[PDB]
RNA sequence: GUGGGAGAGGGUGGUGGAAUUCCCGGAGUAGCGGUGAAAUGCGCAGAUACCGGGAGGAACGCCGAUGGCGAAGGCAGCCACCUGGUCCACCCGUGACGCUGAGGCGCGAAAGCGUGGGGAGCAAACCGGAUUAGAUACCCGGGUAGUCCACGCCCUAAACGAUGCGCGCUAGGUCUCUGGGUCUCCUGGGGGCCGAAGCUAACGCGUUAAGCGCGCCGCCUGGGGAGUACGGCCGCAAGGC
């Protein structure tokens, strides 16, 4: 049971129904691996620094969660099956290291 | 005969030859030139003067398509890059921006023995 | 000698481990997508070491560039 | 890994008295726990030699501590081996 | 033990972008490439240069350093999991449980061997072009094993600090990595430079000793013959001790 952060960049050209379906599958997959969500920050469509999947923009989602470690990798794979999902990065949570304080 | 009137100018400069390809804003070429298009045959192509001649020749060929403004793009380190730059700069063609976009790898492939002692 | 300005001195309070804060990490990159050296950032060894990996994360996410093109040569 | 609760469990289970955290029995028990965990890690990932060296060092340390206990008080030695099931 | 810390330490899975090559398409024309100069080569079956798309293999630019880690070899994109070592603070626990280490056992760059796979770039041998008095070379165009992966062998090296390990003692200054603290600075561990005493044939070493001491192991006894012969052990072989 460790605390992680999930960054999900998906297709910005999805309508509200397709986006709702993708987020539904994301939530269902999080429940299927026992990932208790603590907070969420939906930033949405943002301008990429380089084209990803031939698209200059991407829809960003972020989830701070807590889940068993042994299946973390096994969860990331499950999130890469959807073609609309194009970037999945899970990072162990870390305390902020402030500079120029 | 397309009457592009505005495009890009790629300069490929190596220690052996300098070759200028003038393209449209989408990258499709229109005309081009090099040290071999001019009478120079051997090592005289890797000469800044030969690069100037190639740039001016490609520019005059682009005048046939009625092009006025260009966007210069430089690739490769070779004697004659800056000479081709100054040739295109004052040739009737308006130079809007010069950009060096030399393809540098992130240490992917192994060079030939000529370029070793590095990665 | 890089006497123009230090990126840290030209900045305030910020998190060095936040890979999502793009507007602050843009300052630590050069004109190209390259990571600025110590003489330009003015950070310490530990600070620069953390900044490097956070910048790499931001690049992989598609926020920061891997490489850019030089202009006005 | 080896969390703090398991470590305290085995320490309190092998403590000679309340408060003992560094007696020979406690050290041998902790080394045995680490050795079993590393052996489970080395059944899979059999190409990991750098950790295999640490396994060798832990085994040597446990053998030296058991030899000391054998020399001083063989009764606690036999009791420790009976509780932990070592030496085959 | 407790509480903190730094790290390219190792293994497994996944994943990112740049570039090379190749394929598809667009656009486009007389050469490209290469060198001291050239030629082989490739190009009218449309190359080079340019744009877009796709495949594949291999290596990780900036960060990056005179830096870090590891017992050594050695380790450099990112993420996760598994995992080794190590340092500091508290002065908490055991109570000499220590040091070294013939044998033994295991690890051990590159090259090399076996089986299977992979094969973009590079490239022994080899095919050519030059150079040359000749050129079994350097230079240029190709190119196989190999380099890569899995598993099993091989045990070598300028495997280098050409300096075995451990502990204690013996001026300092400066730079740096990493902790702790009354955070100008002090204290602990580590990486460099200059230097007290002292040592050294000299060069140089000098709290990271090559100084002063103690313990234990390894090794040397003029050069060639020769790391050869014989014998043994090991190895599929090359060959190693
Ligand atoms: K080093
Ligand atoms: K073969
Ligand atoms: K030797
Ligand atoms: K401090
Ligand atoms: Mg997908
Ligand atoms: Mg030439
Ligand atoms: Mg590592
Ligand atoms: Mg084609
Ligand atoms: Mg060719
Ligand atoms: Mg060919
Ligand atoms: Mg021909
Ligand atoms: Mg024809
Ligand atoms: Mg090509
Ligand atoms: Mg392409
Ligand atoms: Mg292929
Ligand atoms: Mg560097
Ligand atoms: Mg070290
Ligand atoms: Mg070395
Ligand atoms: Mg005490
Ligand atoms: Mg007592
Ligand atoms: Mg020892
Ligand atoms: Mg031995
Ligand atoms: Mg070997
Ligand atoms: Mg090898
Ligand atoms: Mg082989
Ligand atoms: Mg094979
Ligand atoms: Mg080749
Ligand atoms: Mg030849
Ligand atoms: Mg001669
Ligand atoms: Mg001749
Ligand atoms: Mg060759
Ligand atoms: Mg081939
Ligand atoms: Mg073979
Ligand atoms: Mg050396
Ligand atoms: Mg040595
Ligand atoms: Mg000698
Ligand atoms: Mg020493
Ligand atoms: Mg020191
Ligand atoms: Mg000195
Ligand atoms: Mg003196
Ligand atoms: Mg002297
Ligand atoms: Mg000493
Ligand atoms: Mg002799
Ligand atoms: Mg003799
Ligand atoms: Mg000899
Ligand atoms: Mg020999
Ligand atoms: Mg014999
Ligand atoms: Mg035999
Ligand atoms: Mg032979
Ligand atoms: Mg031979
Ligand atoms: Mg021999």
């Amino acid at each position: 049971m460790r605390r992680y952060e999930v960054n999900i960049v998906l297709n910005p050209n999805l309508d509200q129904s397709q986006l709702a379906l993708e987020k539904e599958i994301i939530q269902r997959a999080l429940e299927n691996y026992g990932a208790r969500v603590e907070k969420v920050e939906e930033l949405g469509l943002r301008r990429l620094a380089y084209p990803i999947a031939k698209d200059p923009q991407g829809y960003f989602l972020w989830y701070q969660v807590e889940m068993p470690e042994d299946r973390v990798n096994d969860l990331a794979r499950e999130l890469r099956i959807r073609d609309n999902v194009r970037r999945v990065m899970v990072v162990k949570s870390q305390e902020p290291f402030l500079a120029n304080a | 005969k397309r009457q592009v009137a505005s495009g890009r100018a790629y300069i490929h400069a190596s220690y052996n030859n300098t070759i200028v390809t003038i393209t449209d804003p989408d990258g499709n070429p229109i005309t081009w030139s090099s040290g071999g298009v001019i009478g120079y045959k051997g090592s005289r192509k890797g000469t800044p003067y030969a690069a100037q001649l190639a740039a001016l020749d490609a520019a005059k060929k682009a005048m046939a398509y009625g092009m006025q403004s260009v966007d210069v793009i430089v690739r490769g380190t070779g004697a004659g890059r800056e000479q081709a730059i100054r040739a295109l700069q004052a040739s009737g063609l308006q130079v809007k921006s010069i950009v060096d976009d030399t393809p540098v790898p992130h240490n992917g492939c192994r060079p030939k023995k000529k370029f070793r002692k590095a990665s | 000698p890089s006497r123009k300005a230090k990126v840290k001195a030209t900045l305030g309070e910020f998190d060095l481990r936040d890979y999502r804060n793009v507007e602050v990490l843009k300052r630590f990159l050069s004109e190209t997508g390259k990571i600025l050296p110590r003489r330009r950032t003015g950070l310490s060894a530990k600070e620069q070491r953390i900044l490097a990996k956070t910048i790499k994360r931001a690049r992989i996410l598609g926020l920061l560039p891997f490489t850019e093109k030089l202009v006005r040569k | 890994p080896i969390t703090k609760e398991e470590k305290q469990k085995v320490i309190q289970e092998f403590a000679r008295f309340p408060g003992d955290t560094g007696s020979t029995e406690v050290q041998v028990a902790l080394l045995t726990l680490r050795i079993n965990r590393l052996s489970e890690h080395l059944k899979v990932h059999k190409k990991d030699h750098h950790s295999h060296r640490g396994l060798l060092m832990m085994v040597g340390q446990r053998r030296r501590l058991l030899r000391y206990l054998q020399r001083e008080d063989p009764e606690r030695y036999r009791a420790l081996i009976e509780k932990l099931g070592i030496r085959g």
